[PDB]
DNA sequence: ACAGGATGTATATATCTGACACGTGCCTGGAGACTAGGGAGTAATCCCCTTGGCGGTTAAAACGCGGGGGACAGCGCGTACGTGCGTTTAAGCGGTGCTAGAGCTGTCTACGACCAATTGAGCGGCCTCGGCACCGGGATTCTCCAG
DNA sequence: CTGGAGAATCCCGGTGCCGAGGCCGCTCAATTGGTCGTAGACAGCTCTAGCACCGCTTAAACGCACGTACGCGCTGTCCCCCGCGTTTTAACCGCCAAGGGGATTACTCCCTAGTCTCCAGGCACGTGTCAGATATATACATCCTGT
């Protein structure tokens, strides 16, 4: 009878220290193969790329995705929010320089 | 190849979230997401491929990716 | 007069938190690492061997690398 | 014919870090058309300095973590626990690093 | 099919930690990254010198650059620290 | 019977005028003081062309509004129109300066 | 002669015109005191790096160029001044 | 013989109002390479006269419209900042006494009821 | 003896008197296009130079530029960019 | 000469549980490798400092080899 | 605020298993030694130009006050998102196989450095007039209270 | 919902001023024309690794149910910042004046490129073996329901 539940956010806790406390990619890593290929055949067709190549564009997307849910936190706690929201990731896009 | 940026599920955008600290993320915030990281990809894979034509080659070494990385302002340890 | 009262009234005060809690006659040398209290020794190895993993201050458990001596002169 | 075996320079500065190996690489990357014999050793110098520091911290952070072998989780963590070289590296991302382990406190549990 | 040459700052990294962190042991991967590590910064003093050259009309590169290089660059008591190694390297390396 | 404008409106009235004008907004004694006293705190017995206190107070100028204009975002984004110190403190540490 | 304080300056009304120029309607009271702060931090760091390259340069003098390049360092390249 | 022709610059060769032979100097000046190619100057001085072109004709645009014929650093800020490319290529620059971009939160306009 | 400098101040006034007839500029704005050609002038030569470098070539040629100029300038600047200094070349190797 | 006696307690006493390198202020510190006693913010300038090493021993010290001790 | 039930997490032992640390053979890149020539350090001079003071004055800062409009706490709601579960998808791992292109090597030639003579472009100084700054006055436009 | 009054702003015209631009003189660096060396383009070969497919397993994505907590709108209240007038103050301009040191020149010397020979430091490869995941087995720290 009444079968466990958490409340809403401690599971998102809970994942927050374990994603915090690891290291590996978040990413599956074959989409992530073909979104590069994607990407990269609108600027040079028949073209290769090195493995070594896929995991570095790999980690720099997961830093720098990682580094703006950051600034999106903490844009969205600016405006008294827990929940992440899309402006919260333009108002962080637009200060860092990017819009 | 077409439309795989959904490739890119909510559950890993709701990882890379954690990883960042993020407590609830909005139902919008994955197209979003998407969205600007297509543009990162663009601008980054754009620049190695640039370094790759230069080199006289067909294939997109892990050093022409760190070296559109750093003039972006983004070094990357690891490879070169 | 007063003088020596105060300097013997404040050498009591720091020979009061100068002792063990647990047993109150005899200095502290050592402190427990999960709990950020400083006991003695021979207190802690007298509740080592006797089998109670229980801080005399906070609770806290403890085991036996959970310890150590501490220089303190 | 008589002359001194060897000497590296590297040996003579005290430096485990390469003077010789520095001082060519500065001559070939197009700096000055003209390096000094003191600047290799500088340099050398400055780069095993950095180098000690990040290592001995990553060694730190590596034996708090019940680990004796440095891995790049424990050079992230090294970077990232000391401020100054924090903003050395702070364009800089390091792979297989990780992120530093942090939680706003509003998103912690209201305890109600 | 001849075999190619590399060069690298890893056995110096080894040194370095091994008299640092005599019974620690590092990653390839981790070499990796304190190889990248050092040539970023052996670039960017070098670069920063080799303007500071060109800045005063000057034709070679000193122990002189190499110091403001490290002050600019390096932060806080980082800087200072790399200044005192660097001239007491200097200074030892002058002497013999 | 006296005439007053509604608040906010000079303020606009000012956003517009020193949108529209170029000059620095600095007085530029006290800046040049401060710059001397900076100085003089790093190193002793410093001389300055007016030049490079010039370009300071250029560079300050410019520096000091572009964060204002990020700290105005920040003052938007939290449903506010008055700019308070956690804005500028969130907008610097997004930029990185902290 | 040595100086003191001169952040106070750098007054309520400056900093009133600086944000207004950044299109800045509203204004806390406690907005000066931590822009004055982070001016300070500013000015720390760019006139500590025009004052290494005026040393380098033998130079006691802090000419237009040491600050040109103070700020091209910092990423904020800097026209107008040679 | 002596007889040869008196001067013909490489700018003029390339029709290039920018000097080739001063962007060559700079370049082997500048520790670039050991070595600059013929055509390396010509390439450079071309976008550079390219890039002085589009920011001087946007610029005299708008000098054209405050009825100024005489361009000032505020003409060419306007210039640099309306031309969002531009712009973004000169993003991390700022211009003395060049002001700034025009523009108010429409938010921050009055409600005007 | 006297002090000399060099500048790119009368190549910008050629290059306006040939975009723009009618038109001056001042000091101030001189010194701010001085600026902007060095600025840019030393963005493409060191990436030219770190191309040079990466693929070992210890020359720097049109190709360096090419690549420097499309890496450094954004989107359609760059492919005019691209295509004047081609032109220019192409011209120039003619003559 | 009960005072002197008393007098020369008081430098001893109060000599152990003072920082041996700043020596004004009472030890709110302990190194977890050495396993010596000082005070808070003596170890933290000496880690800010970089001379991340006892005072005495001259043994290398994490940041998180020093905490707070309450001696009282 | 306090049990306890459950969930999750932190310690304590076998056990494989590649990765890491150490040993060997080269070999080519640093070291020794020596030359020569230019870069720069040093002494001297001189003339910008930076600093400092004094005085007028006047624009700007500082002060105080009235009030109004925005900040913020609190409330209500409703819906969007978190958590869990059953289902389905495709990622991942391994294994094979094919070959395209990275990478290296030998030719050699055609560009780039170097250098002597020179001359025409480009910079410093002069001077002038006109684009623009400034003053003033009227017309226009924006704001706001009060009907 | 505007009328009208007050205030800010735009536009028009006249006048002076200082700097933008054209001109002149000079000088030094870019041009021309050669030689010579070697950097790279260019063909050829090798073999590494990138790509493609296949199949099985299972981790993970996905779709749905359901609840809840938080995002957002509304209300009140309240107090802080804006507008504005007055007083103070010190910024700013002009002028004066001294001398500090930036900038340039001349001389010399010593420090670094360049060379040649040589050898050993470091790299590629090989190989033992041991932290180290990876399991279980056991003992605490939270999470949540419940009272
Ligand atoms: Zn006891
Ligand atoms: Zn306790
Ligand atoms: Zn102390
Ligand atoms: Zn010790």
């Amino acid at each position: 009878k009444k079968p466990h539940r958490y409340r809403p956010g401690t599971v998102a806790l809970r994942e927050i220290r374990r994603y915090q406390k690891s290291t590996e990619l978040l990413i599956r890593k074959l989409p992530f193969q073909r979104l590069v290929r994607e990407i990269a055949q609108d600027f040079k067709t028949d073209l290769r790329f090195q493995s070594s190549a896929v995991m570095a564009l790999q980690e720099a997307c997961e830093a720098y995705l990682v580094g703006l849910f950051e600034d999106t936190n903490l844009c969205a706690i600016h405006a008294k929010r827990v929940t992440i929201m899309p402006k919260d990731i333009q108002l962080a896009r637009r200060i860092r320089g990017e819009r | 190849l077409r439309d795989n940026i959904q490739g890119i599920t909510k559950p890993a955008i709701r990882r890379l979230a954690r990883r960042g600290g993020v407590k609830r993320i909005s139902g919008l915030i994955y197209e979003e997401t998407r969205g600007v990281l297509k543009v990162f990809l663009e601008n980054v894979i754009r620049d190695a491929v640039t370094y790759t034509e230069h080199a006289k080659r067909k294939t997109v070494t892990a050093m022409d990716v760190v070296y559109a990385l750093k003039r972006q302002g983004r070094t990357l340890y690891g490879f070169g | 007069a007063d003088a020596d009262e105060i300097l013997q009234e404040e050498i009591k005060e720091y020979k009061a938190r100068l002792t063990c809690p647990c047993c109150n006659t005899r200095k502290k040398d050592a402190v427990l690492t999960k709990c950020f209290h400083v006991f003695c020794f021979e207190c802690v190895r007298g509740r080592y061997e006797a089998r109670q993993r229980k801080c005399p201050k906070c609770n806290a458990a403890f085991g036996a690398h959970d310890f150590h001596r501490i220089y303190i002169s | 014919k008589a002359r001194a075996k060897a000497k590296t320079r590297s040996s003579r500065a005290g430096l485990q870090f390469p003077v010789g190996r520095v001082h060519r690489l500065l001559r070939k990357g197009n700096y000055a058309e003209r390096v000094g014999a003191g600047a290799p050793v500088y340099l050398a110098a400055v780069l095993e300095y950095l180098t000690a520091e990040i290592l001995e911290l990553a060694g730190n952070a590596a034996r708090d973590n019940k680990k004796t072998r440095i891995i790049p989780r424990h050079l992230q963590l090294a970077i990232r626990n000391d401020e100054e070289l924090n903003k050395l590296l702070g364009k800089v991302t390091i792979a297989q690093g990780g992120v530093l382990p942090n939680i706003q406190a509003v998103l912690l549990p209201k305890k109600t | 099919r001849k075999r190619s040459r590399k060069e690298s700052y890893s056995i110096y990294v080894y040194k370095v930690l091994k008299q640092v962190h005599p019974d620690t042991g590092i990653s390839s991967k981790a070499m990796g990254i304190m190889n990248s590590f050092v040539n970023d910064i052996f670039e960017r003093i070098a670069g920063e010198a080799s303007r500071l050259a060109h800045y005063n009309k000057r034709s070679t590169i000193t122990s002189r650059e190499i110091q403001t290089a490290v002050r600019l660059l390096l932060p806080g008591e980082l800087a200072k620290h790399a200044v005192s190694e660097g001239t007491k390297a200097v200074t030892k390396y002058t002497s013999a």
